């Protein structure tokens, strides 16, 4: 299942995620919260090419995502973001993605936009397949998405400007949800914490 | 003036006979508005210093209650009734009295001398003075006019909606709500991840979000208010 789940990763690793089993990562990460959140584990490599590439991905795929599909989205993202700042505030040497990557990827999904490079994005693929963990199932999703569309009444708030609008309404939800986190007071602490600005900023 | 010290929001032109003349000294309070949007088009109030600060402020929250108060006189002719002359004049003087807060509004914001929680208080007084206003249109029958033959936000409060409420209502509303949501988006950030006295009526005093927003709310129901306008809007429109 975990492998499935890189597996419809990597299928996107072939190209843009088809956005068919863009419901099937969303479903993932949203579980796999917890999992991701504080697993301080060797897995540390996986997981984290995992956040990775999965943050790319969703900002790839913001101009268009079902409604319903968008709202799954936003929450990975927002899952994402707090991941991210998680990391940022708490560095550490067995993650793989750098604090630099790490900014890269709330930005890109604060801007509804990816800014990795493919060579990035080859790197972080690298590493996952190197670092794996090292009916039914379309009924559970509609379920879920479902038990979504109740308890969380989206409000969009504001066909060519339709996926600008979309995307603007992703970006607006990734910031609604790092000030949620407080992320942005985070990343503050995190710039200020800079090793090389530290000196400058003493002289100053 | 009288007014800043908390004292209710009070717009006088409200008796039958208080109306009526005020639609007498309608036609010469556009010439005096009129007068005074030419002038402080100018950079009369470039140095938005709190001493000229004060007055500047002054003269806006006294453009915006002089045109609550004709609002609320048309809404007491509307209620308990070269007409169509004195009509166009009281419109033409709410819509620059709306436009002249806009002016002041935005020349504290973009000055180097004022702004920030300065603007922020500007926008609450604006908020108060307009909410007031919205409450004592909303609040008056032919029954209230005739008893009478200085209406008080706080007496109707104790004492305790349609009719009175028309177009120059409608603007009066749409401004309100403007500045609502700008001090209530305020509040959000500031209770940034979830994160006093009433804000006094005074443009330099210093106050919390929480607290400007405690004003706004000790002055009217305000869920009461806001539900009763749109309410009556609705119906209206139907």
């Amino acid at each position: 299942g975990w492998e499935v789940a890189v597996r419809p990763l990597l299928s996107a690793s072939y190209s843009a995620f088809e956005m068919k089993e863009l419901p099937q990562l969303v479903a993932s990460v949203i579980e796999s919260e917890s999992e991701i959140l504080h697993h301080e584990k060797q897995y540390e490599p996986f997981y984290s090419s995992f956040v990775a590439l999965s943050t790319h991905y969703i900002t790839t795929v913001c101009s268009l995502i079902p409604r319903n599909q968008l709202q799954s989205v936003a929450a990975a993202c927002k899952v994402l973001i707090e991941f991210s700042l998680l990391r940022l505030e708490n560095p550490d040497e067995a993650c793989a993605v750098s604090q630099k990557h790490l900014i890269l990827l709330i930005k890109g999904l604060c801007t509804g936009c990816s800014r990795l490079d493919r060579t990035e994005i080859i790197t972080f693929t690298a590493m996952m397949k190197s670092a794996k963990l090292p009916p039914e199932l379309r009924q559970k999703e509609v379920q879920m998405n479902f038990l979504n569309q109740l308890t969380s009444v989206f409000n969009p708030r504001t066909d060519q400007a339709s996926a600008i609008k979309t995307k603007n309404v992703f970006i607006a939800q990734n910031v609604a949800s790092l000030q949620e986190l407080g992320g942005s007071e985070k990343l503050l602490r995190v710039c200020l914490n800079l090793p090389y600005f530290l000196r400058y900023i003493n002289r100053f | 003036q009288d007014a800043v010290l908390a004292n209710s929001f009070f717009i006088m032109p409200a008796t039958v006979a208080d109306a009526t003349a005020v639609r007498n000294g309608f036609h010469s309070l556009v010439i005096d508005v009129t007068m005074a949007l030419d002038t402080l088009s100018l950079p009369v109030l470039e140095p938005l210093n709190p001493s000229r600060l004060q007055d500047v402020t002054v003269l806006s929250l006294s453009c915006l209650y002089a045109g609550v108060s004709v609002a609320t006189c048309m809404a007491i002719l509307h209620v308990g009734s070269k007409e169509d002359d004195y009509e166009s004049d009281a419109a033409t003087i709410v819509q620059k009295c709306l436009e002249i807060y806009d002016m002041i509004g935005q020349a504290i914001s973009s000055s180097r001398r004022a702004g920030g929680e300065h603007y922020q208080n500007f926008q609450l007084l604006g908020a108060w003075c307009l909410l007031n206003s919205l409450f004592l249109i909303l609040n008056l029958s032919p029954t209230a006019l005739a008893d009478k033959g200085a209406l008080r936000v706080r007496d109707i409060l104790s004492r305790t909606g349609h009719q009175g409420f028309g177009v120059l209502s409608v603007i009066l509303a749409n401004h309100a709500i403007k500045l609502l949501t700008s001090l209530f988006q305020d509040l959000q950030v500031e209770a940034l991840h979830k994160g006093g006295p009433p804000a006094a009526l005074s443009i330099m005093a210093q106050s919390t979000s929480i607290q400007r927003i405690q004003r706004l709310i000790d002055s009217v129901p305000l869920m009461n208010l806001l539900l009763t306008l749109l309410s009556t809007s609705y119906r209206k429109a139907c």
